[PDB]
RNA sequence: GACCAGGCG
DNA sequence: AACTACTTCC
DNA sequence: GGAAGTAGTTACGCCTGGTC
């Protein structure tokens, strides 16, 4: 399964509206790290609990 | 909360207006003399309202928060829709005088009902089969149905129905027929018949069409500004609605008072004109209704349409919050896809971001410095989402409350994402997401290899910077629209994002033959480039005095992957012979031994093996605006995180080599010697000499015509082709004579700026100016200026300039060049509107079309439009310079990395 | 003597049978009007038997993938 | 001298003949052929097709991206066509 | 607020 | 103004 | 088929000032 430019956009982009209210982070992140880029470690990671659902 | 999932478009009914409206408005006035509204009139406050300090009667909210209220203003006498005039007419006669019925056959109606079931998804079908029935009835004389003349409607400009009937016989009169038997007339129309007349059963009526009560829009929808003067500026619609309600009381008036029915006529068509210029002021033949200064109203209609009407001007593009604009700088020490932002903009602009477990202490630090220190905040929101702003005997307090759950608008610092756009918007590079770094002075920074995208030359440059507001919104364009994509264009699949003209001057200067560098100059040039390395490679060379000294070949191979291979011409090759010696020598075996490479290396023949540079120079085949062979090729093969290092890296030491190794432009350029300049002069010579006996060819009528053209044409055709071959045996003898050493050519061969006819018009001669592809002759007649004799048509009488740059030019020649560039200069702006256009005409035709998850690509109904995008599902950004798969250059990387 | 179809512009026109339509509609999950459309008064379309609501398959012989067949319904 | 890329010229070849006559790509064309409403507004002639819409009765689906702009709601593009799902326990590691 | 004029890329 | 395209009288 | 009429468009920002 690989994610196309929009699948990994949105799904970045949900992870980190998530983390900025609450969501608790899925790894260890950095201090003064900005929500963003902690969505974007978790997807580094590869620890991505979001799904994408195709037709 | 819901979503809009569809809107339906419908005519208002009477009964719909009068129970949607909370006013019915009688008084035409606006305000009173101290300043109030006055009840009944436009400005009522049941219709909301705008003056601070008001309440409105309807909602009981303040100025800016009542969303505003209809109202209605019911009419004496109906009046005609200028919208559904031609509707109407159609309508009329497509339709009996008496019962109503479309006059159409029975087997006719169902035959066309069917039909009209079938092919209604394309508007063109169900369009011409309603003109269809529409000929049909409007040519039909008595109506099947019931037995009744139907008498021919005439139709002018708007609201004007008229249709003739024979008064006596043989005598014929034209009658007008009145909004009241006009919409009798189409009430009659049954519900059945509808449909094929195109009007929705429901949603639309054609009674409705012509309508008895107004609505009034709302008092939101139309302000009224009190002038600094003292005086009330009202909006164009309040000063119609103000005339609307002026004759409609005027006419109610003289009905129930009882008037001859010429004035009532009068009084009528007044009303009918007050009401169609207030729906659409220029409509077609009515006279427009203007401003008591002389201007036009601006109406309804003119309210939506038009680039600076609501639907291009508010809906499809409108102005942004947190935004800045300011002169754009170079800046080549920043990395490609970073912007330097002023200490100005990023403590104006904010970025919201909420407190979390992580950024606790960063954001408490930020509300301790506040709006004035950069790291700092302007505004922190409680969870409530009440706001407040920082200042002092603030910082401490909010500092101490900032817990977690808040927002906190925090100043820009070093790596926000935002947007970055210089906007003559062509394509979708025209915008690509930067990351911030704080600059001190106040002026936008940009890093050299990005210009082209953006095409942007720092000569008075202005860009706009938008911040994404969102957390969506941010990663959008930290994962879709970052300068390390991009790189490669979806035009043609190319690199666009290359060095430009310092970085391809610089790369030959440091890699053409014979050029060394000591271990100072080494050292410093890499770690300038930033890169990374811990020891000097041996060197090549020994100085008389014994010093070190390295290629320019093998400081550039420092900086490229140590598997990439490939080889290519480029435009540095002026023998041939040279190049196909080493394709021979390569194509024998494909691992060529080093040192017999380098024993046949050339300038011409680019040869990296192994990431090792054996031959060739950097030119604009390298890395460019178009055809960057090794740049494309390190971002196809080993990523976009390595193109973006290694563009940094080759640009940075392209410049610190030309800074340091001196690059210089001066009167001598364009020097040429003796035998160069008597070789020009006897050109130019022998030219006007052939020019001269094709003249006196024609004027003997010995010469005769080319084929396609008339004798003139044929000589003029045959003087500007001779003119053009002596041009360029000129510009080859100063090609051949001013030679590589020269910094002019250099720049010009490497492709770095400028051409062979830049160099051809500044050390030789100018050559023929023309316009419009023709020889100049707007002047005088006979003539172009009147310093020749009338009916000449010499080279030198018709714009042939034999002056160079360097030689100035004459009088004549000066104004001949002027009216060469005033020429070009014309073409530029009237190309730029015209693309334009043809621009916004596809961009609208082809918005929506996309690739679904199976690979075709289809209309918004779903209608298929290709079943494998490009007809084999290559997108071109990924593509080899358009096609699918490079064979040759995967089937030789392939052998090299296996025999290898 | 010449057919349209030995231009090289013209690319070979088949009509399809009602197995191969029905099984061209169910790969796409689309109905015939969702299809691009051919004229019945084409004349490719003369140059066939097909009649309005036929589906016609197009070798149309790219430059970028060699082959590529392209459906087109015919209407009146 | 301009290099474009074939399939840009093929896709919009097919576009201009998706009906069976090749017909222009300005408001008598391409863009007159399309279904919403608003977007047939936006584009030049704009009051001619908001009234001959509101004879007709048409319908705006909102399937498009202009009219989604001009509303204010995702167009379904890009980013605007992924549906995401997801498990709700989430244990940090 | 819209009209005009002049510029900038 | 200068282009197109309809429309519409002829 | 004319032969006129009629209508519909004609790049994107940005800045300054001046008058209503
Ligand atoms: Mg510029
Ligand atoms: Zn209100
Ligand atoms: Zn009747």
């Amino acid at each position: 399964f690989k994610y196309t430019r929009f699948e990994k956009a949105r799904i970045i982009g949900a992870r980190a509206l998530q983390i900025s209210m609450g969501a608790p982070v899925l790894i260890d992140v950095p201090p003064g790290i900005t929500p963003l880029e902690a969505a974007i470690l978790e997807f580094e990671k590869g620890v991505i609990p979001i799904t994408v659902i195709r037709p | 909360k819901k979503v809009i999932g569809s809107i339906e478009f419908g005519i208002l009914s009477p009964q719909e207006i009068r129970k949607m409206s909370a006013v019915e408005v009688t008084v035409p006035d606006t305000y009173d003399d101290d300043g109030y509204p006055i009840e009944g009139g436009v400005m009522d406050k049941r219709m909301g309202v705008i003056d601070p300090g008001l309440r409105c009667e309807t909602c009981g909210g303040r100025a800016g928060e009542c969303p505003g209220h209809f109202g209605h203003i019911e009419l004496a006498r109906p009046v005609i829709h200028v919208g559904f005039a031609k509707t109407i007419y159609r309508i009329l006669e497509s339709t009996c005088r008496e019962c109503g019925r479309i006059k159409l056959t029975d087997e006719e109606i169902e035959e066309y009902m069917k039909k009209i079931e079938l092919a209604r998804n394309r508007r063109s079908e169900f369009n011409e089969i309603i003109k269809e029935i529409h000929k049909k009835a409007k040519e039909r004389m008595v109506c099947p149905h019931c037995g009744a003349p139907q008498y021919p409607i005439k139709f002018e400009k708007p609201t004007i129905y008229w249709e003739i009937r024979k008064d006596e016989q043989g005598n014929e009169y034209r009658h007008r027929l009145m909004p009241t038997e006009v919409r009798d007339w189409l009430e009659k129309i049954p519900d059945k018949d509808l449909p094929l007349l195109g009007l929705d059963p429901e949603k639309s009526r054609p009674e409705w069409m012509v309508l008895t009560v107004l609505p009034v829009p709302p008092v939101t929808a139309r302000p009224s500004i009190t002038l600094e003067t003292g005086i009330r500026a009202e909006d164009d619609l309040t000063h119609k609605l103000v005339d609307i309600i002026r004759i409609n009381n005027r006419l109610k008036q003289n009905i129930e008072a009882g008037a001859p029915q010429l004035i009532i006529e009068d009084l009528w068509d007044l009303l009918q004109y007050h009401v169609t210029t207030y729906i659409n002021n220029e409509a077609p033949g009515v006279p427009p209704a203007k401003h008591k200064s002389g201007r036009p109203l601006k109406t309804l209609a003119q309210r939506l349409k038009g680039k600076e009407g609501r639907f291009r001007g508010n809906l499809s593009g409108k102005r942004v919050n947190f935004s800045a604009r300011t002169v754009i700088s170079p800046d080549p020490m920043i990395s490609i896809n970073e912007v330097g932002v002023p200490v100005e903009v990023a403590m104006e602009l904010t970025v919201p971001e909420k407190v979390t477990e992580f950024n606790i202490e960063r954001l408490r630090k930020m509300v301790l410095n506040g709006p004035d220190k950069y790291p700092g905040a302007n505004y922190v929101i409680d969870p409530e989402g009440r706001r407040r702003r920082i200042m002092d005997s603030n910082k401490e307090t909010l500092a101490n409350q900032l817990d977690i759950g808040w927002t906190v608008e925090r100043h820009l610092m070093d790596g926000d994402i935002v947007l970055f756009n210089r906007q003559p918007s062509l394509h979708r590079m025209s915008i690509m997401a930067h990351r911030v770094r704080v600059m001190p002075y106040r002026t936008f920074r940009l890093n050299l290899a990005v210009c082209p995208p953006y095409n942007a030359d720092f000569d008075g440059d202005e860009m706009n910077l938008h911040v994404p507001q969102t957390e969506e919104a941010q990663a959008e364009a930290r994962i879709l629209m970052e300068v390390q994509n991009h790189i490669i264009s979806p035009r043609y699949g190319g690199p666009i994002i290359g060095g430009i003209q310092d970085h391809i001057s610089g790369g030959y200067l440091l890699t053409r033959e014979g050029a060394y560098f000591t271990r100072d100059e080494v050292e410093q040039m890499l770690m300038f480039a930033g890169v990374d390395i811990t020891e000097l490679p041996e060197p090549d060379k020994y100085d008389e005095n014994g010093n070190p000294l390295w290629s320019g070949k093998t400081i550039f191979s420092l900086l490229l992957p140590e598997d990439l291979t490939v080889w290519y011409r480029n435009k540095l090759c002026d023998e041939p012979e040279r190049c196909e010696a080493l394709e021979k020598l390569i194509e024998e075996k494909l691992m060529p031994d080093p040192e017999e490479v380098r024993k046949l290396a050339y300038d011409g023949f680019v040869y990296i093996q192994n990431g090792k540079l054996l031959s060739g120079a950097i030119d604009k085949k390298a890395y460019g605006r178009e055809d960057g062979i090794i740049l494309d090729l390190i971002v196809r093969e080993y990523g976009v995180e390595r193109a973006r290092q290694f563009l940094d890296q080759v640009t940075k030491l392209t410049i610190w080599v030309i800074t340091h190794k001196g690059f210089t432009t001066g009167i001598d350029d364009e020097d040429l010697p003796e035998e160069a300049r008597d070789r020009i002069r006897e050109i130019i010579r022998e030219a006007e000499e052939r020019v001269n006996k094709l003249i006196e060819a024609y004027k003997r009528g010995e010469l005769e015509p080319l084929p396609g053209k008339s004798l003139e044409d044929t000589l003029e055709s045959l003087i500007m082709a001779v003119l053009a071959e002596a041009r360029d045996n000129a510009g080859a003898v100063a090609e051949k004579y001013l030679g590589m050493d020269n910094h002019t050519v250099i720049m010009a061969k490497t492709g770095a700026r400028g051409k062979i006819l830049n160099i051809t018009q500044m050390a030789a001669l100018l050559g023929q100016q023309s316009i419009r592809g023709k020889r100049l002759y707007r002047g005088f007649r006979g003539r172009v200026l009147s310093h020749f004799k009338p009916g000449d048509l010499g080279a030198r009488a018709k714009g042939f300039v034999v002056n160079s740059y360097k030689s100035g030019l004459t009088p004549q020649e000066y104004f001949f060049h002027a009216m060469g560039g005033r020429e070009g200069l014309v073409d530029t702006a009237v190309r730029t509107a015209q693309s334009g256009y043809m621009q916004r005409r596809l961009i609208n035709a082809l918005q929506d079309l996309k690739v679904e998850y199976d690979g075709t690509v289809r209309s918004p109904e779903g209608i298929i439009v290709q079943f494998k995008y490009g007809e084999d599902g290559v997108d071109p950004m990924k593509s080899w310079r358009g096609k699918t798969v490079d064979v040759d250059r995967i089937i030789v990387r392939t052998l090299l990395k296996m025999r290898g | 003597e010449f057919s349209i179809f030995d231009h090289v512009l013209v690319p070979e026109h088949r009509v399809l049978s009602e197995e191969e339509k029905k099984a061209l509609l169910e790969k796409y999950k689309i109905t015939l009007a969702q299809l691009p459309q051919i004229k019945a008064s084409d004349p490719a379309v003369k140059a066939l038997g097909a009649k309005p609501g036929d589906v016609i398959e197009i070798k149309r012989k790219s430059p970028t993938a060699g082959v590529y067949y392209y459906y087109r319904v015919v209407v009146e | 001298g301009l290099e474009v890329d074939i399939r840009h010229i093929m896709l919009v070849a097919d576009m201009m003949t998706l009906d069976g006559i090749v017909r222009p790509i300005g408001r008598h064309g391409v863009v007159g052929e399309k279904s919403s409403v608003l977007a047939r507004a936006a584009f030049e002639i704009t009051v001619q097709h908001l009234f001959e819409a509101a004879e007709k009765g048409e319908v705006d689906n909102l399937n498009g991206v202009i009219e989604n702009v001009l509303i204010g709601q995702p167009v379904p593009v890009g980013t605007g066509m992924v549906k995401l799902t997801m498990k709700l326990p989430l244990r940090p590691q």
